[PDB]
């Protein structure tokens, strides 16, 4: 641990204002800002709960230190940063209201398939009678047993 | 006139905020601050990376913090609650049980079937 | 020229392969029959298929 | 996509007839004597021009005459034209030998709507 | 390659007979592979062969005899029990190869006879039941540790049956 | 190689207007040649029958009782 | 890119960065060029009145109204320049950008050719180290005397000094590679 | 081909002596768009999306909320795409 | 299959319409070719399915490098929006995308008319839902509308591209290939029809509404798109948001499927599996 | 085979004896050979398995370990070359030595007919890892890691021991070739549900059953990489060929006994696959993706088909193989960089182009792509753990389609994207660490050509 004392790792959730305001310092951040991550005993401890937002909206044009995680060198690293990275969820506004996607996605889905019911229900088909094969419908070549001859299945003209 | 919404996912735009628009001194004064955290930090990436005469790994700090505490400050701060105990064992054992009442009726199905004659296993000559 | 390079040399060596080779082993080139049609002579044997019969339908 | 939907689903029913089964009257509703439909190809025949078993329809004896001038004349794939309609068109006349059976059965079917009023 | 234990069946071809004035684009080219591909490897491989038959050698077979099996074996003589679950373990694969010469004689059966397969090749698969309704009749429930002795068992909780539904029937 | 233009109708080569037209005209000539040759684009060359027309006793239809 | 960012934004900035967005959203509505230049000419129009309001107040109740006009009157597919973000040819030609500290690392064979190349190179190496501690003074000297800090860095100010921090603007890996 | 600076200097020069508002006689690089030329700052955003649209390419905003001088136009966008 | 093959036969026409990317819209082209391919498989008719795997190859690989040559010959400009004009500046390609435009329209006597309409004219002869036989023909009418969006944007209109101009397509790396597919493009349908082996026995007997139904669909399809290029070049209506949207963001499918997943897919893992 | 042993032992005069210069050529050298000897087993021309001696046998489930064992000591002192190498010539070759005598005690306990001689044997090499892990250990938790490796191989090592002593009365030799032709039947006791979970639980846990496996993620993350290689190539194996030859015995109960730990498996790979999806440690990954490729083969010793055990003797020769290659290209990086963490180090293959080459196949190695024996060995657990019942392909489906998405990842954000601005530059890459690579690769293609050399006994 190359200049890494435990006092500028993580530590325990921040139970008194002071420490609040001193793991601010570790993680440089302001006092007012760092919001620990809620007491529930599931492990985050004192990491900052930094805003749920992927790296995706962050400005593009900026030069970012690193550049592909679009964050700059010393701002504390988000929680889930290995899933808002650029390469997997987004959590961009989109010109449309999520809601308004969710329902019209799946209506289009619903009606859809719905319709394709309508369809089943009601089939097109020509007015043409049955094709009509010959011999017993082919029984001996689709493969039918030689010795058994089928019920004879005769087709007659017009 | 449908409003924006935002949903924990598609958030709020920057513009369309309404806290942005209208802030109080104070707030502007958070602002002019933060950028000082980060030009401080900034500063300090920016003349030490851009240093002749290193060799040594700048160490990016804020992501040494980040991966301890992801995998080596969890269990020091574990504190067995309810809505984590139920919890951890709803995940542990829940499917552990659902697979096997699948698996179990499947492979008794199967044994049945194939103890009784109906199974046909028919030019299967592999298992 | 060089295309006859890498085009016949290649070539003599499959060829090699496909008549020495699979050509010798069993059931490594099979094919279908030749979709012999009504009076059409087989080569092999000598036969020669009797021809269909003689449908009048026309009316094209 | 003809006007037979719109008789069966719409509307009417009960007359349109049920596109499966459409041979359900007996063969001879009031036909006097009829002769079964004639295949001019051997069973063999076929077996030996590998006619797909779909393809062995009753115009299977005009394929084989096409596959044959196809294989011979091969080079030329333009040429074989006099084949491919004689068996499109024997392939027709039974398209409509089909049309046939299937209004045949319609009519038969509306006999009997027809004969059921007479029917109190 | 025996032609009895892969057999092949004799050929029908039909003849040549052109109706069309055009020259045919494949017989030009076969009257090129047969001079410029065919002959000159054909001279090779001869001269392969012609160096192979001056100091012509031979390989054999190696039969292994018959040797007693389980059912003659005593219990716990680990010796002639080792002798006897790899008399096994050997016929356990030459009635292998057997089923893998079905599963090819067949595959061929269906590419040499397609659109017929469905009848010309049942010459076949009324025999790939006839050696799989057998094969699993004697080495199918089996771990993966097969071993004769469970042959022996599998075959013998059966031979009840042949036993009890016949005595059953009465 | 070609000169940049600003503001301006590209210069075109004789080839390009000329390889262009060709492509075009022949895809032209295939279609008007077909098309006289092989005109059963519309009708195919087989007339739809009118299943309204058959006497009833093409279809055998018994005489009403 | 170049510039660093403001901390707050004025209210001009974000009335004047709509201005952008908003007939640039225009253009992709407006697919022809007349019909475009037609429809925008009628856009600033609106951004022209109500230029003089002086009542911040009302101003920041135009601005807020607009950008939410503009929201729900935009295009999904917008123009966007190759070139800029989203959009292609953004990282294209990145993977060709290797960050010429790489040089380095070469054999002696390799360099032994483009050798006019590394006698340029070491030129400009010795110009780096030799003004380091001039510029990290510089950078201090004419430190901050508050904590209010921004991520502008001094130009030179003096003769020979090279202006700071500027290893990597100059000496960037070139745009396109090719 | 590559663009020349003396060029792409001819061609930003060039676009403005298009714009009405711009005298096209006294359009002059080093001439400050809004205090010389006396153009709005509203004028100014439609200026730089021109040379955006000339050249091809997007001056972020706040690299182009300064792009003021009828030169700044014309080494930036020297600079942005690599030009000696 | 032959549901699904239908059901994205016009959900990827109906996303082609509204996109602005010429590569996308050749894409969106791609599934929409190979729905109607899905289709005819799921109708039981193999041996057409595989005819018109042949003959999609030749056109659609035409029209991608032909927008390949007007992407390079432009500065890499790959939006129609800034495309114009390329009939006048680059009759090569044009000529070659218009070729390809028809033969994507199944126009009569090229490559994809010989298949193409066989496929068509199956469905309207079979046994089918009604909800797949009525959007495989207006998917149909669409591929004629996107066919047409490409031609009258990339080509037919005045240019819109930056300023300065350096268009060269002579170079025979360039040509050369596009004038090869272009001989496979209006001669390759003619030539696998009459060789292959009599397959499928078709029903060439129609009404003749239905036997022409592939041919007026096609015209239609780009007449009512031809008014709807027209009205876009008055000074009226600059917007306009008719579910244009759903059309435009890929039916939504990508906004919302693409975030949830991968969210609560990993969430889970790092979250509950691995730290719970 | 006193061949592949006698020789191997004599390594240990010459590292010790030779000059401090040359003690590494001398000992890569002649290990390189002592594979070369190692190859004659593989000439079985006989389904009678080859025993050599009364306690040393050879049959085709060891053959193509041993080989794999002996393989790898030159390829791991090739590894250790560079760090060790700043070591004071003492430390270094007591290392080799350490090295040395694993694939002594692993080739012997591969090739040993006594069941107990595999006890001991199998319980000895714990003492040589635990050095090479705690000696050398760069983590300040490796005291930690050797004290998890070695209570969970032993709490599960003394029931074994009970257990062999226990068959050795009821039965009265341990004699491997004996106790396959001998009536050893279990009869569905309450206590014989116990023996059986006695033998197998000691191997269950060196192959990382879902249940016990967070030894082998903390292990692997501070040991060398000589001793991470060892773990994951043959070290984890070890469990898996004790599950083989143990089972030949207790053969009634697994029929029943085995649900637990197949269910255990099943849903274990598909959460072990998972959690490699966001672990930010590289060889973290790696680690997961060991226990969930091999959380397959305990659900195919279980299920007990031909082609199960086929499968299993497949992935695991092949697994090892490929696993090494990628803990051994993950100390590349770590070398250069100082840092385990996957985020850094973006863009390598600009800057390393031919290790990006022999990364993408060892990515590739590890999804199943088709024309590598490691699909080849997961088809077939597939096919029986789907006769077992036709549901397994859902669970045996979900890890399939997220072990592509971890595979992909690791090449995604450690071999490509932008470059790291600045790290400590990276010096270009050594011939020994691509060597080490291709010596890795170059028999997987090999024994891809010819799969069933390494087919098993089934
Ligand atoms: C991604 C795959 C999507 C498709 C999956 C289903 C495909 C079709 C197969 C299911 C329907 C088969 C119907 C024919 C009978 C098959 C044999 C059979 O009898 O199935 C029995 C099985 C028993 O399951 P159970 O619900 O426990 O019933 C206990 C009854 N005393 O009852 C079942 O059939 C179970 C059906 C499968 C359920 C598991 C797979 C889908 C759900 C995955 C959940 C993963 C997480 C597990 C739970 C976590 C939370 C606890
Ligand atoms: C896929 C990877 C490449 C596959 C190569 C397949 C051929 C491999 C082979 O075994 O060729 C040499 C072969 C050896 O002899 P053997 O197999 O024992 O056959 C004896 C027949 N009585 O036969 C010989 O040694 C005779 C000499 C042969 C020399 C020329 C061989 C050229 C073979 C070209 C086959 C190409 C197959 C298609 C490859 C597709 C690759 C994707
Ligand atoms: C009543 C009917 C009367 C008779 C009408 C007959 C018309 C039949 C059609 C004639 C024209 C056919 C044709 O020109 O084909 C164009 C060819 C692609 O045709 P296609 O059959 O699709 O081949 C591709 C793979 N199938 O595309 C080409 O071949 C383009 C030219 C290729 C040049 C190749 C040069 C080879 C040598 C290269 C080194 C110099
Ligand atoms: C037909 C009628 C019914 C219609 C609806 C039926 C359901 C259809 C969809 C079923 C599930 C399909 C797979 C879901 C994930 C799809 C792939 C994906 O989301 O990756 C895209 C993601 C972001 O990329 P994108 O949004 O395209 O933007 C790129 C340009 N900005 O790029 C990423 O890298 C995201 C992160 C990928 C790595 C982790 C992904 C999770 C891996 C394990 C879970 C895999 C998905 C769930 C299991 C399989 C379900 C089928
Ligand atoms: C704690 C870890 C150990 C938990 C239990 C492990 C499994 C049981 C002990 C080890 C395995 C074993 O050999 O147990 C079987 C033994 C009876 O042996 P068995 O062969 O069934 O003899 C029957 C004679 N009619 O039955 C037993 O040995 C029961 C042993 C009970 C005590 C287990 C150890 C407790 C340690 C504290
Ligand atoms: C042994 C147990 C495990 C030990 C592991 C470590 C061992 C290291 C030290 C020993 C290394 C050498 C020994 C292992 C390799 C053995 C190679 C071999 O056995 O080749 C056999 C092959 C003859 O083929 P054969 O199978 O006899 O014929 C089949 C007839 N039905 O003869 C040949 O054809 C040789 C051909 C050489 C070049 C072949 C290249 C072919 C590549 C094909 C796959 C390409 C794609 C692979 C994708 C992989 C993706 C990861
Ligand atoms: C295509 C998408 C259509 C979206 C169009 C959009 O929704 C409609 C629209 O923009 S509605 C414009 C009204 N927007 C204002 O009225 C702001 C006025 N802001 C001020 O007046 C300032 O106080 C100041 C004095 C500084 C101006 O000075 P300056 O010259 O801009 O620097």
């Amino acid at each position: 641990a190359f200049h890494m004392t435990k006092d500028m790792l993580p530590g325990s959730y921040p139970r008194t204002p002071e420490e609040r305001a001193a793991a601010a310092k570790k993680y440089n951040m302001r006092v007012e800002d760092y919001e620990p991550y809620p007491d529930d005993g599931m492990g985050y401890g004192d990491y900052p709960m930094l805003p749920n937002r992927s790296q995706h909206e962050r400005d593009p044009w900026y030069q970012w230190d690193h550049s592909e995680l679009r964050m700059n060198w010393g701002e504390p690293i988000h929680w889930d940063l290995d899933m808002y990275i650029r390469n997997r969820v987004d959590t961009s506004p989109t010109p449309v209201s999520w809601d308004v996607m969710c329902k019209h996605l799946f209506g289009f889905v619903a009606f859809m398939v719905f319709m394709f019911w309508v369809g089943h229900v009601f089939p097109s088909y020509q007015p043409v009678g049955p094709k009509q094969y010959p011999y017993n419908n082919l029984y001996l070549e689709r493969g039918g047993d030689p010795t058994k001859e089928p019920e004879p299945v005769v087709h007659y003209d017009i | 006139g449908s409003k924006y919404k935002p949903a924990p996912l598609a958030t709020l735009p920057s513009t369309l905020d309404p806290a942005e628009y209208d802030v109080s001194p104070e707030t502007r004064r958070a602002q002019v601050e933060r950028l000082s955290i980060r030009a401080r930090l900034k500063r300090e990436y920016l003349l030490q990376y851009n240093d002749p005469k290193r060799v040594s790994h700048i160490e990016d700090p804020a992501l040494i913090r980040w991966t301890y505490a992801r995998s080596a400050n969890i269990y020091p701060n574990f504190r067995p609650t309810p809505k984590n105990s139920l919890l951890g064992a709803v995940a542990g054992f829940g499917p552990l049980i659902f697979w096997y009442y699948v698996f179990k009726t499947d492979r008794d199905r199967k044994e049945r079937l194939i103890q009784e004659g109906k199974l046909d296993r028919k030019f299967n000559i592999s298992y | 020229l060089f295309a006859v390079s890498h085009v016949l040399i290649p070539m003599w060596f499959v060829h090699y392969y496909v008549k020495y080779h699979m050509a010798t082993k069993p059931y490594t080139i099979v094919s279908s029959k030749p979709r012999i049609f009504p009076g059409d002579t087989i080569l092999e044997t000598g036969e020669v298929i009797p021809p269909m019969r003689d449908f009048p339908d026309q009316h094209h | 996509m003809g006007a037979h939907l719109t008789r069966r689903y719409l509307w009417d029913a009960s007359v349109e007839p049920d596109p499966e089964k459409i041979p359900s009257f007996p063969p001879d509703l009031g036909f006097p004597e009829r002769k079964e439909r004639v295949m001019v190809a051997t069973q063999q025949e076929m077996m030996d021009a590998q006619l797909t078993l779909q393809q062995r329809d009753y115009c299977a004896h005009y394929l084989i005459r096409l596959l044959k001038c196809k294989r011979d004349s091969f080079p030329n794939f333009l040429a074989c034209k006099h084949e491919q309609h004689d068996w499109d068109y024997c392939e027709h006349l039974d398209y409509v030998k089909r049309m046939k059976e299937f209004e045949r059965e319609r009519r038969l079917l509306q006999r009997k709507k027809r004969r059921a009023l007479k029917e109190a | 390659w025996d032609k009895d234990v892969y057999p092949e069946p004799p050929s029908r071809t039909p003849a040549p007979s052109p109706q069309t004035s055009l020259p045919n684009p494949i017989t030009y080219l076969t009257k090129a592979y047969d001079l410029v591909v065919d002959w000159p490897v054909t001279l090779v491989r001869e001269f392969i062969e012609r160096q192979h038959a001056k100091n012509r050698t031979y390989y054999y077979h190696r039969q292994y005899r018959r040797v007693p099996d389980i059912t003659e074996c005593k219990e716990g003589d680990v010796l002639c029990i080792y002798e006897a679950e790899m008399q096994w373990r050997r016929d356990f694969k030459v009635d292998q190869e057997i089923m893998n010469i079905i599963q090819e004689r067949l595959k061929a059966c269906q590419q040499r006879e397609g659109e017929n397969y469905q009848q010309n090749c049942a010459k076949e698969l009324e025999q790939f039941t006839k050696v799989t309704k057998a094969y699993q009749d004697r080495y199918l429930d089996l771990g993966a540790y097969y071993s004769a002795r469970k042959c022996l068992a599998k075959q013998k909780q059966r031979m009840l049956e042949e036993r009890k539904a016949a005595r059953q029937e009465a | 190689h070609i000169q940049p233009r600003y503001r301006e109708f590209p210069q075109l080569t004789r080839s390009q207007v000329i390889q262009g037209e060709f492509l075009s005209s022949l895809m032209w000539f295939w279609i008007l040649w077909r098309f006289w040759h092989d005109s059963d684009a519309v009708l195919g060359h087989f007339s739809y029958p009118d299943p309204s027309q058959w006497t009833d006793e093409e279809l055998g239809i018994p005489p009403d009782d | 890119a170049f510039c660093a960012p403001p901390a707050y934004l004025t209210h001009q900035q974000k009335v004047l960065r709509l201005y952008k967005r908003a007939l640039r959203h225009l253009e992709s509505w407006c697919i022809h060029r007349d019909k475009y230049r037609y429809f925008a000419c009628l856009m600033r129009a609106r951004f022209e009145e109500h230029k003089n309001e002086k009542d911040m107040m009302r101003a920041t109740q135009l601005l807020r109204e607009a950008e939410e006009e503009f929201w729900q009157n935009q295009h999904p597919q917008p123009y966007i320049f190759p070139d800029s973000p989203g959009g292609t040819s953004f990282e294209r030609y990145e993977c060709y950008k290797v960050p010429e500290w790489c040089l380095d690392y070469w054999h002696p064979s390799e360099k032994a050719m483009y050798p006019d190349y590394f006698s340029k190179r070491e030129q400009w190496k010795k110009l780096r180290m030799e003004s380091w501690d001039r510029e990290v003074k510089q950078l201090q000297e004419e430190t901050s005397p508050d904590g209010i800090m921004t991520e502008a860095l001094p130009p030179a100010r003096r003769e020979g000094d090279l202006p700071p921090l500027w290893w990597h603007i100059v000496t960037r890996p070139r745009e396109r590679p090719t | 081909p590559p663009l020349t600076l003396d060029g792409i200097k001819d061609r930003v020069l060039y676009v403005l002596k298009l714009y009405d508002k711009i005298d096209p006689e006294k359009l002059s690089v080093n001439s400050h768009f809004m205090k010389d030329l006396g153009l709005d700052s509203l004028d100014q955003v439609e200026i730089i999306m021109a040379m955006e649209d000339e050249f091809g390419f997007e001056i972020p905003d706040i690299d182009a909320e300064k792009l003021m001088c009828p030169q700044e136009i014309v080494d930036y966008i020297a600079d942005k795409k690599d030009v000696y | 299959m032959l549901c699904l093959g239908a059901l994205t036969t016009l959900f990827t026409a109906i996303c082609a319409l509204t996109q602005n990317d010429i590569k996308k819209i050749i894409a969106f082209s791609t599934s929409s070719q190979l729905g109607l391919m899905m289709v005819t498989l799921g109708m039981n008719q193999p041996h057409l399915a595989f005819l018109h795997i042949c003959t999609h190859a030749f056109f659609k690989a035409m029209l991608f490098m032909c927008s390949g040559s007007i992407i390079h010959s432009l500065a890499d400009e790959q939006d129609i929006r800034k495309m114009g004009n390329i009939t006048k500046i680059m009759p090569f390609t044009s000529s070659c995308l218009v070729i390809g435009s028809l033969a994507l329209t199944g126009m009569p006597f090229l490559t994809g008319f010989y298949s193409k309409d066989l496929i068509i004219e199956a469905i309207n002869t079979c046994n089918t839902n009604a909800w797949a036989l009525l959007i495989t023909l207006i998917a149909t009418s669409m591929t004629a509308m996107y066919s047409m969006r490409i031609i009258y944007f990339v080509t037919m209109t005045k240019p819109r591209f930056p300023p300065l101009i350096s268009i060269n397509e002579n170079d025979p790396d360039l040509m050369n290939p596009i004038k090869r597919l272009a001989f496979g493009s209006i001669f390759a349908g003619f030539v696998i029809s009459y060789n292959i082996p009599p397959t499928s026995i078709p029903v060439l007997t129609m009404p003749w509404f239905l036997k022409t139904t592939a041919l007026i669909i096609s015209v239609l399809g780009f007449l009512i798109a031809l008014e709807l290029n027209n009205l876009t070049m008055k000074l009226s209506m600059n917007k306009a948001n008719p579910y244009s949207s759903f059309s435009t963001l890929l039916g939504f499918f990508p906004s919302i499927i693409h975030r949830i997943t991968p969210m609560k897919s990993l969430n889970l893992s790092l979250k509950t599996s691995l730290t719970l | 085979m006193l061949k592949i042993i006698l020789p191997s032992l004599m390594l240990l005069p010459l590292t010790w004896l030779s000059s401090p210069k040359k003690t590494w050529t001398n000992v890569t050298s002649y290990s390189f050979l002592i594979s070369l000897t190692s190859l004659t087993l593989l000439w079985q021309t006989d389904e009678n398995y080859k025993n050599f001696s009364n306690m040393f046998s050879s049959d085709p489930l060891s053959t193509p370990l041993i080989i794999l064992t002996a393989w790898l000591l030159p390829l791991m002192l090739m590894a250790s070359q560079n760090h060790l190498k700043k070591d004071n010539n003492v430390l270094q070759k007591l290392y080799i030595s350490m090295l040395i005598s694993l694939q002594i005690l692993l080739i012997m306990t591969f090739s040993a007919t006594e069941l107990i001689m595999f006890y001991i044997l199998f319980e000895a090499t714990l003492i040589p890892t635990l050095i090479i892990i705690t000696r050398w250990g760069n983590q300040t938790e490796r005291l930690n890691a050797g004290i998890y490796f070695l209570f969970y191989t032993l709490i599960g090592s003394i029931p074994l021991l009970i257990a062999l002593i226990l068959i050795q009365n009821h039965v009265g030799t341990l004699n491997l070739m004996i106790l396959s032709f001998t009536t050893h039947t279990l009869d569905a006791s309450w206590s014989n549900n116990l023996l059986w979970l006695a033998c197998m639980m000691a191997f269950l846990i060196k192959m990382p059953l879902y249940g016990v496996h967070l030894w082998l993620p903390k292990a692997h993350v501070e040991a060398p990489i000589a001793g991470s290689m060892i773990l994951a190539a043959i070290l984890l194996k070890l469990g898996s060929y004790g599950m083989i030859r143990i089972s030949i015995i207790l053969d009634p109960l697994t029929k029943y006994m085995a649900y637990p730990f197949i269910l255990l498996s099943l849903w274990g790979m598909i959460m072990t696959s998972s959690i490699c999806l966001r672990q930010t440690d590289l060889k973290s990954l790696i680690a997961y993706s060991s226990v969930s490729h091999m959380a397959l083969v305990i659900a195919s010793i279980m299920i007990q088909t031909p082609w199960s055990f086929m499968g299993a003797t497949m992935l695991m020769i092949a697994h090892g193989l490929t696993s090494s290659l990628l803990f051994c290209l993950a100390n590349s990086n770590y070398e250069r960089i100082h840092s385990r963490t996957m985020i850094m180090a973006r863009g390598l293959q600009m800057v390393f182009p031919l290790m990006a080459t022999w990364w993408l196949m060892a990515s590739l190695a590890n999804l199943a792509l088709p024309p590598s024996i490691n699909l080849m060995g997961e088809l077939f657990i597939t096919m029986s753990l789907f006769s077992w019942s036709n549901f397994t392909i859902i669970l045996m489906g979900i890890n399939i389609i997220i072990t592509g998405m971890y595979s992909m990842y690791m090449i995604i954000t450690t071999q490509r994207g932008k470059l790291t601005n600045h790290m400590i530059n990276l010096q270009p890459s050594h011939t020994r660490e691509l060597t080490l690579m291709a010596l890795h690769m170059i028999p997987l293609i090999l024994l891809t050509t010819s799969p069933k050399l390494i087919t098993g006994l089934t």
